[PDB]
């Protein structure tokens, strides 16, 4: 079952960085008109 | 180019009258909490518990030591008008300078003077503005902690003897505790920082908030935003409203929590019992009548299978039993007497309950936070005759309707303050559709 | 000019309120309908056929007041004024229920004015049916509630009262005597009525977040003219925006519309044949092989049987004074009821 | 966009349409008032007044339960008041 | 129907004097009933404990019996167990225990006659529902 | 000029005629007791 | 041409033909679990202790259910609202007996529906669009979360949330009903008026642009194909669609504004909705619906019943009978 908690919070600390550090990659920017 | 029913955004950049709008707002704000009060104390019946007379402010007046003593009991109401007076009266100075900025003084202040003009995207003049805005919410944190440690205490439920004032001289520092709360989970039999429980913790909780919040007025007065924040963010008036408004909200899902389950920093005595407490209470007023009619609640196993009275939770602990076993989470100072290492203890529910005790639960099953949108108290099948709803009731459902709609207005104002942005808020250009220069999916 | 000619002429005369042939029937069937039910509501009692005070004068609100059905003993009478009932007597027509069958009949010749309205004034401006067309939904839902439903029963009390509490006991009896929730009619009006609120706040957001900037306004609506040829919005962009966010999306604006006609309209004649079914008590009320596994099998639980046990509470403890004139007398000890409650 | 009658808001601003109504609302409602007051209510529609429900030593409903003496009876349960 | 001096006609003690009380008595019976007791006794049950209602049948073979002006007045005073053996003042609302429950505090004799004819005409009026509990509602 | 009478004119008085009765009505309600 | 910077290129790409966003990085794993976890269960799971009474109640199709009693069975009573995921068990045969799956599941989606809101407003902004289509879906979305996790939150116990299923469904309904009386809510009417009118405008909208469709097409085909995608023509005549509704009614009771009646089209549902989510959001906290019980009494005091009594003893049907053997104690304060 630790096994599986580690395997849980890793995947889950992977998936959220990834959404904290996409949007922090200039989201502003990505759009169609303005990119500022 | 707004509409009437959209008129306040005509505000945005005319600094002047957005200033009278906001300090005339805030007159309103002060003159609810004073007129309220002062409602609240023509009514007030010294007799009568305060939650039987629909009390939402008194409450925080005496939460804080204010006019009561021993056991809640209230002694002097004459600092509830003092509160109520003073700011009814500060009212009408918010009022007067702002209705004097919104109509009289300068429409846009960059004029009149350099200091207390702002443009939405001048990025230092804004995180100074919010520098000197968390000064001062760090100077109020600290007031707070003034008045438990120096000018009076604060009222402790946890008091022994019934509860009382009682002054705060070893507020907690340790940051592991204050932080530890920040990171307990908001899971059953843990709550997050909903679980505060004593008074230390709560003022060492403001001390340290203060200190934080002074800290970070300094920094962003003496500081400008770093490149990564410059690129994660929109620089603009609404976009800062919708951040506010998703901060605002977040707090008003929080509050509802707090006010719901917490029974240190909104007493029971004041506020009625909270849900789980009235559940509770129930099965130890039952528990009672039956071990004085000669039951023994130890041994009776009841339908189920389980025991009648007492059972264990999923970890052991000895708990109420019957649907109360959900909250057995539940701590609160008329029933920690009878707790031992194991959970409730057998021997001391055998033995040591007192009257107090069976009085006070009595009295909070029977106050129970449930009624009907007409004040019917009690479950929804009961018929009419007590008039009660609980404050805590009263606070949980209109802190949830509020917090509920900014978190919509949020999202209207982060979407529009995005689309404002880049340019494309009132359509999409005809002669350059986005869509109508990209290859089709398919 | 024949008579019948111009008085035709005069009935469709462009006026405020457009008249119609059609108006003949609707107007004085819909206003004798209304002022039934604000009369009935305000004044009128239901003691005598229910045991229940119903009106303003009584004592009852906005929620409680009702126009209530006739006596059970009534059976399906018509309940004319000059009937055999009342023989003419406005006050004892009162309450027996008279105005039961008053707003009801007037409001289904009501009805069918407003529908032959939808039809009258489509044929004159030159545009097709398609609104009366859906208002037969409608139609079909009152007359199989209101009429058919009681027909198939004792007499019309047990049809709806008209009243907002009167209605609310209307669905908690169907629940608890008829299942109604277990029945697939209902269910299918469920998804259609569900579904056409879906469809409609879907497709006003998409509509109002692809319009096209017509305008330097930030009031969208100032940038729209009911005479432009153009479209409003952008189909190709709300097309792309769904198909990538859910799948598929709308390509054919005239599928569309006729779609939002056809999921509310579909659900509620689904509905109506339920209804009809539940008229002769032929319910969805069990399942036959759940029954019996838990007949042989004590431990064999679903939301199923939990959800028989809570009908069985309901009819026990509301019959007696819901149905008065059966005299039901249920002593204590026959009641159902769980541990403690 | 328009088919002859005279605009509302042209009506409801005028002060004429006010001399007539500033008469005829308060009237109509003091009648509606004493239809009520008057007690003529009860006794139009024959809705029970509150000490009409029930006779003194009662609490049996008169529910009505024949349809053809359904007049007779109601009559013989308001005689039981008198 | 109406309230009349017939139904507002209460046993004043165990000796079979009556005594008449006024409408306004009654009604202010009621709200003090309100005010001090329906928490715990709405509509003539007892929340705390259900074995033991305010019906006139149980008052009647409480010891002192207590299906009388008197007997409800000394019991707002002094109230003891069913079987009169325990004096409970500690646990029930009462003058003698106005401290710990002050909703007792305000309330005068002539208040406590008026709650004591309330508990005892209002099940003339309701019958079974007073002390029947949710089965009768 | 405006026409005074119309169908209009009756259909409103249809209705804000009883409506206002009955708003008289409700009003002498709310000062009943039993 | 950096590796980081093409992922974020790909993530927000208006080339896939699903969008994917930073939104859509969350709610793809939380979705597929919900998913997968839910129809497994719902085929196989074995009976759950709901109401912590050792009374396990079958859910799954082979444990003897069909599609209309089948259900993912809420997490048991004794759980309360303490977290419970697999690893806090001893076993998956402990973890299915208390009711396990129904938190992973109702905890995956309700992050992975926030995250589809948020996905929503992503790519409209991708696309120039106006934003605010995620906020028509906030209302059935804060529905979801009010009978999911704001009622268990205020009931203290995730086994009166609402069940995976349709009869479920209905259970959930009716319990709430006698303990809230959620008919006579006001907050519950004005969903009502929210759906019912909904559906109403559905239907008119779509059979006032139905009615005047545009002649494009013979009677031998369907008319559906005298729009073609992207034709700048508006393809129904709005002006004769006006024409025939301020008759069917009066001329100012009809749009002749496209746009105003295509907002009122979506806030109307939208705001009936909010209202409803925030009943049982309210009620939650036990703020429950009118009660009128024994409100009409007469001259002596006799109650004389209301409708609003005959609804009480319907409640109270369902309130002795609900949970039959899990209440020691005369109230059923939760
Ligand atoms: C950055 C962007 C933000 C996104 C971050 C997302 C992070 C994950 C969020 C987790 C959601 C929490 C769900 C569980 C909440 C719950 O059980 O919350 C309850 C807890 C309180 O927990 C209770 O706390 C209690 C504390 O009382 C204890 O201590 C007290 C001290 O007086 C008393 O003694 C009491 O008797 C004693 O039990 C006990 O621990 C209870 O067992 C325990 O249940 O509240 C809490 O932690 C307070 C906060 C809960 C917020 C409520 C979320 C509402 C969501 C709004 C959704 C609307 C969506 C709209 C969409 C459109
Ligand atoms: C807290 C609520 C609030 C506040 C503080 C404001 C404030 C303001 N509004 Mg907004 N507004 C609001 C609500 C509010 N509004 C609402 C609900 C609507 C929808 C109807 C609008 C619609 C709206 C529109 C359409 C416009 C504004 C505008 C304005 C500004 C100029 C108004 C002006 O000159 O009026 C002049 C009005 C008067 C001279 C009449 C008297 C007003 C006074 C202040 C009443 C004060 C009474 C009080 C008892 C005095 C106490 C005095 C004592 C303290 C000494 C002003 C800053 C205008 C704007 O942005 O200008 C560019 C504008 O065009 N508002
Ligand atoms: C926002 C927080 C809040 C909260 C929790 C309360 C809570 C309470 N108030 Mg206070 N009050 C408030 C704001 C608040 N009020 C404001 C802003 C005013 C000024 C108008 C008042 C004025 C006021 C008076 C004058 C009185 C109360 C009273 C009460 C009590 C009974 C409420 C009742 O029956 O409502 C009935 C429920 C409604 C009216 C439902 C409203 C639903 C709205 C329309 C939906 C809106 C959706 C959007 C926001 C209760 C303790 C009463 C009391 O007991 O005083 C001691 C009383 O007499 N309050
Ligand atoms: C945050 C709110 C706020 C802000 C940013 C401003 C900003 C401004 N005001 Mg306005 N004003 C406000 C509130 C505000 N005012 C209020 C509440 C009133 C009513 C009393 C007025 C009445 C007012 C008038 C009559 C005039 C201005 C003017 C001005 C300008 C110059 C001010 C100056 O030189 O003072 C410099 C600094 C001082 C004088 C020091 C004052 C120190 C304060 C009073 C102490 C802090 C108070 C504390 C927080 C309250 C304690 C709580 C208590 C209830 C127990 C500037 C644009 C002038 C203007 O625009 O001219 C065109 C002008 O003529 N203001
Ligand atoms: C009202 C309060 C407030 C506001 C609006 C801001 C706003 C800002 N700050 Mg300041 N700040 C404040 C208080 C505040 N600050 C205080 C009190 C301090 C002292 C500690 C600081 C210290 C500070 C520093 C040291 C820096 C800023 C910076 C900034 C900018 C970027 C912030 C950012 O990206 O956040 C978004 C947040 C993140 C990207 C990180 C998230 C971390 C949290 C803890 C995760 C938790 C999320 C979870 C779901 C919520 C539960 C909480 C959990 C801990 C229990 C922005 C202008 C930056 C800047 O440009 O400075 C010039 C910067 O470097 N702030
Ligand atoms: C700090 C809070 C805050 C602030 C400062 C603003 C400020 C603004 N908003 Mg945002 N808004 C907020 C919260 C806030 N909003 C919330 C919480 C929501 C979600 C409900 C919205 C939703 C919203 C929308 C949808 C829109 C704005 C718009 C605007 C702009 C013009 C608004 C205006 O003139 O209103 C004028 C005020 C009125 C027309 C009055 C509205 C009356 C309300 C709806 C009824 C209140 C009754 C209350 C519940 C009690 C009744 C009880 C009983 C009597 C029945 C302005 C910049 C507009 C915009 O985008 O401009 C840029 C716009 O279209 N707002
Ligand atoms: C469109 C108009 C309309 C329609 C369709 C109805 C329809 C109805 N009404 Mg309503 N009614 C209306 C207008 C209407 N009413 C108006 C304007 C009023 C106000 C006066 C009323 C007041 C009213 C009351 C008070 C009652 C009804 C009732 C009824 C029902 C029975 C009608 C019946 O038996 O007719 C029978 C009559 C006909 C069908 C007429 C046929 C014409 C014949 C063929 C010609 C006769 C030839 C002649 C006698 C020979 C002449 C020879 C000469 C030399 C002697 C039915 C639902 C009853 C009801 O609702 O029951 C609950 C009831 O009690 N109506
Ligand atoms: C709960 C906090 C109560 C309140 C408030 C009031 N009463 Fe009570 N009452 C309560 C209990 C638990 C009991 C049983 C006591 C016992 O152990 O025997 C009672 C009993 C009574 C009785 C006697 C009933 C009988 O003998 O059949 C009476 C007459 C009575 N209580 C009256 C009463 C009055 C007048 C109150 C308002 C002043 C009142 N009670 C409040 C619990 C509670
Ligand atoms: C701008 C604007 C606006 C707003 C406004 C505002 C919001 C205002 C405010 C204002 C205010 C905010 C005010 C206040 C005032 C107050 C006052 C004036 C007070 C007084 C007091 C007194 C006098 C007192 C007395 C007393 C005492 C002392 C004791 C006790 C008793 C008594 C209570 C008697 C509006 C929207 C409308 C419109 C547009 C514009
Ligand atoms: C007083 C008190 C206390 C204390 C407290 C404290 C100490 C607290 C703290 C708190 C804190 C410390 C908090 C924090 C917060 C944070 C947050 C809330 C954040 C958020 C974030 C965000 C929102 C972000 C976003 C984003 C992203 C993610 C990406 C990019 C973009 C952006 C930026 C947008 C206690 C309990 C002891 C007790 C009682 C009292
Ligand atoms: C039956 C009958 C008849 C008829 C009758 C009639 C036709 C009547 C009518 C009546 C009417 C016609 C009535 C009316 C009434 C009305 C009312 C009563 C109203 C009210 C209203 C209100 C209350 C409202 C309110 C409000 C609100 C709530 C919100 C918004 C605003 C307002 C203000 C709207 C006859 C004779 C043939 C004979 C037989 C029988
Ligand atoms: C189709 C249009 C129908 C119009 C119906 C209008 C009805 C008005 C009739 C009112 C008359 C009631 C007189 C009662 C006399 C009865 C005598 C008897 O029953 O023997
Ligand atoms: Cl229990």
């Amino acid at each position: 079952m630790e096994t599986l908690k580690i395997t849980v919070y890793i995947v889950v600390t992977f998936f959220v960085l990834l959404f904290v550090f996409g949007f922090l990659s200039g989201d502003p920017a990505r759009n169609p008109k303005r990119k500022d | 180019g707004f509409a009437w029913w959209a008129g306040n955004a005509r505000l945005i950049n005319l600094s002047g009258k957005l200033l009278g709008a906001h300090v005339a707002h805030a007159g309103l704000i002060v003159f609810w909490a004073g007129a309220m009060t002062l409602f609240e104390l023509a009514h007030f019946i010294p007799e009568k518990p305060m939650y039987e007379q629909g009390l939402i402010l008194i409450p925080h007046i005496a939460t804080l030591g204010w006019g009561v003593g021993p056991g809640g009991e209230v002694v002097d109401t004459f600092p509830f008008f003092v509160v109520g007076v003073v700011h009814l009266i500060s009212s009408a100075v918010l009022g007067f300078g702002g209705v004097y900025h919104a109509i009289r003084g300068p429409e846009t202040l960059e004029e009149y003077s350099s200091f207390f003009g702002y443009d939405w995207k001048d990025k230092n003049k804004m995180t100074t503005i919010l520098g000197f805005h968390l000064i001062v919410l760090g100077i109020g944190a600290l007031l707070l902690v003034a008045k438990a440690m120096f000018f009076g205490g604060l009222y402790d439920t946890w008091a022994p003897g019934g509860g009382d004032v009682r002054v705060i001289t070893n507020p907690t520092l340790d940051p592991r505790v204050i932080f530890g709360y920040l990171l307990k989970s908001p899971f059953g039999g843990e709550g997050w920082i909903v679980s505060v429980n004593n008074l230390e913790d709560v003022v060492g909780g403001h001390i340290w908030i203060g200190l934080i919040c002074i800290a970070g007025g300094i920094w962003h007065i003496l500081t400008t935003p770093f490149g990564w924040a410059r690129r994660a963010f929109i620089w603009s008036g609404e976009a800062y409203l919708s951040y506010s408004l998703g901060a605002l909200s977040m707090m008003g899902f929080i509050a509802t929590c707090f006010v719901w389950f917490n029974n240190t920093v909104y007493p029971s005595e004041f506020y009625g019992p909270t849900g789980p407490e009235a559940s509770q209470a129930q099965a130890m007023t039952f528990l009672i009548r039956d071990q004085k009619l000669g039951a023994n609640v130890g041994s009776a196993q009841g339908p189920t299978g389980l025991g009648k009275y007492l059972m264990r939770s999923p970890t052991g602990e000895i708990i109420f039993g019957g649907e109360t076993m959900r909250f057995w989470d539940f701590r609160g100072p008329w029933l920690e007497p009878l707790r031992g290492p194991n959970g409730l203890d057998l021997n001391k529910i055998k033995n040591d309950i007192q009257p107090w005790q069976e009085r006070r639960a009595a009295e909070y099953m029977t106050h129970a936070p449930l009624g009907s949108l007409n004040s019917v108290g009690g479950v929804a099948t009961e018929i009419n005759s007590v008039n009660f709803v609980s404050p805590r009731s009263w606070l949980a459902t209109s802190h949830f309707v509020l917090a509920f709609f900014f978190l919509v207005g949020h999202l209207w104002h982060a979407g529009r303050a995005r689309a404002a942005a880049a340019g494309f808020e009132k359509g999409i250009d005809r002669e350059s559709e986005p869509v109508l220069s990209m290859p089709s999916l398919d | 000019r024949g008579w019948f000619d111009i008085l035709d002429d005069w009935l469709k005369r462009d006026r405020f309120v457009f008249v119609g042939w059609s108006g003949i029937l609707l107007f004085p069937c819909a206003y004798l309908a209304l002022g039934g039910w604000l009369t009935g509501t305000t004044f009128v009692t239901s003691w005598y056929t229910h045991g229940l005070a119903s009106s303003y004068l009584e004592g009852c609100n906005f929620l409680t007041v009702a126009v209530s059905t006739p006596a059970n003993s009534m059976g399906h009478s018509l309940l004319l004024l000059w009937g055999p009932e009342a023989q003419g007597d406005f006050t004892r027509w009162c309450q027996l229920g008279g105005l039961w069958t008053f707003i009801a009949l007037h409001g289904a010749f009501g009805l069918i004015g407003f529908m032959l309205r939808q039809f009258e004034i489509a044929r004159l401006v030159g545009v097709r049916p398609y609104n009366a067309i859906a208002f037969s939904a409608p139609i079909a839902v009152f007359v199989s509630v209101f009429l058919i439903y009681p027909l198939g029963q004792s007499s019309w009390f047990f049809a709806p009262s008209f009243g907002v509490a009167a209605i609310f006991r209307f669905l908690l009896f169907f629940q608890g005597f008829h299942n109604w929730t277990l029945n697939p009619f209902h269910m299918m009006g469920v998804a259609g009525v569900l579904g056409g609120a879906l469809l409609c706040a879907i497709h006003g957001a998409t509509v109002e977040n692809t319009l096209f900037q017509d305008g330097e306004g930030a009031s969208t609506f100032r940038a729209f003219n009911p005479t432009q040829a153009e479209e409003t919005y952008s189909m190709v962009t709300a097309n792309r925006f769904w198909s990538q966010i859910f799948g598929i999306a709308f390509s054919n604006k005239r599928w569309l519309h006729f779609f939002m006609l056809f999921v509310p309209v579909t659900g509620l004649w689904m509905s109506a044949i339920g209804v009809v079914g539940l008229a002769l008590n032929l319910r969805s009320y069990d399942f036959i092989s759940q029954e019996i596994r838990a007949a042989e099998d004590p431990e064999f639980e679903t939301f199923y049987t939990k959800n028989l046990l809570l009908n069985e509470g309901i009819r026990a403890w509301m019959a007696p004074q819901d149905q008065p004139h059966e005299n039901f007398v249920f002593p204590e000890e026959v009641l159902p009821r769980g541990n403690a409650l | 966009g328009t088919t002859g009658e005279r605009p509302f808001s042209d009506i409801i601003t005028s002060v004429r349409y006010w001399v007539i109504h500033s008469i005829t609302i308060p009237a109509l409602f003091i009648a509606g008032w004493l239809f009520v007051s008057t007690g003529l209510a009860y006794d139009v529609f024959g809705t029970p007044r509150p000490d009409s429900y029930y006779a003194q030593e009662q609490r049996s409903i008169p529910l009505v339960t024949d349809r053809f003496e359904a007049k007779q009876q109601v009559e013989t349960f308001l005689e039981q008041l008198k | 129907a109406e309230l009349t001096p017939e139904v507002l006609t209460v046993p004043l003690n165990s000796e079979g004097k009556t005594i008449t009380l006024t409408e306004k008595q009654y009604l202010e019976g009621k709200r003090l009933f309100q005010y001090a007791c329906a928490s715990c006794h709405v509509g003539g049950i007892t929340k705390t404990n259900p074995s033991l209602d305010l019906r006139t049948e149980t008052l009647a073979l409480a010891t002192p019996p207590r299906d009388n002006i008197e007997g409800l007045v000394d019991y707002m005073k002094n109230p003891t167990t069913y079987d009169g053996e325990q004096e409970i003042a500690e646990v029930h609302p009462s003058l003698r225990s106005a401290d710990i429950f002050p909703k007792m505090r305000n309330l005068t004799e002539k208040d406590l006659v008026a709650i004591a004819g309330h508990i005892l005409v209002e099940p003339k009026i309701l019958g079974d529902k007073w002390g029947g509990g949710k089965v009768y509602y | 000029s405006y026409p005074i009478f119309t169908v209009r004119w009756v259909a409103v008085h249809t209705l804000a005629v009883p409506t206002i009765f009955f708003l008289g009505a409700i009003a002498a309600m709310q000062f009943i007791q039993r | 041409a950096n590796l980081w910077e093409r992922f974020c290129n790909w993530v927000t790409s208006t080339d896939n033909r699903l969008y994917v966003g930073w939104f859509g990085v969350i709610m793809i794993p939380t979705l597929l679990a919900a998913t997968i976890c839910f129809v497994i269960a719902f085929i196989a799971a074995p009976p759950v202790d709901i109401d912590g009474i050792r009374e396990p109640v079958s859910g799954s199709l082979l444990y003897g259910n069909n599609i209309i009693t089948g259900a993912v069975v809420p997490s048991s009573n004794a759980i309360g609202l303490h977290f419970y995921p697999i690893w806090e068990a001893a076993s998956l045969d402990e973890w299915l007996y208390n009711g396990g799956p129904y938190q992973l599941i109702i905890f995956h989606f309700l992050l992975g529906a926030s995250c589809y809101m948020g996905r929503q407003w992503e790519l409209s902004y991708r696309l120039g669009m106006r934003p605010w289509i995620c906020v028509a879906y906030s209302a059935p979305l804060a529905s979801a979360f009010a009978v999911f996790l704001i009622y268990p939150i205020g009931q203290g116990s995730f086994s009166d949330g609402m069940p995976l299923g349709i009869s479920g469904t209905f259970n959930f309904m009716i319990v709430f009903q006698a303990e809230h009386n959620i008919l006579m809510h006001p907050f519950h009417q004005l969903g009502v008026a929210g759906v019912f009118g909904g559906a109403l405008f559905c239907a008119m909208h779509g059979s006032l642009v139905t009615s005047s469709l545009i002649r494009e097409t013979t009677e031998t085909e369907s008319a559906n194909y005298g729009y073609k995608f992207g034709q700048e023509e508006e393809t129904y005549n709005i002006v004769a669609a006006h024409g025939y509704f301020g008759r069917l009614i009066f001329q100012y009771a009809s749009f002749n504004n496209s746009r105003s009646l295509h907002f009122f089209l979506a806030a109307w549902p939208v705001v009936g909705v909010w209202f409803t989510a925030l009943g049982i959001s309210t009620m939650a906290f036990n703020l429950n619906g009118f009660n009128f019980n024994h409100s009409v009494i007469d001259a002596k005091g006799n109650v004389i019943n209301t409708w609003a009594d005959i609804i009480n003893r319907a409640n109270l049907g369902m309130e002795v009978m609900h949970e039959r053997n899990a209440h020691n104690f005369p109230l059923d304060l939760a």
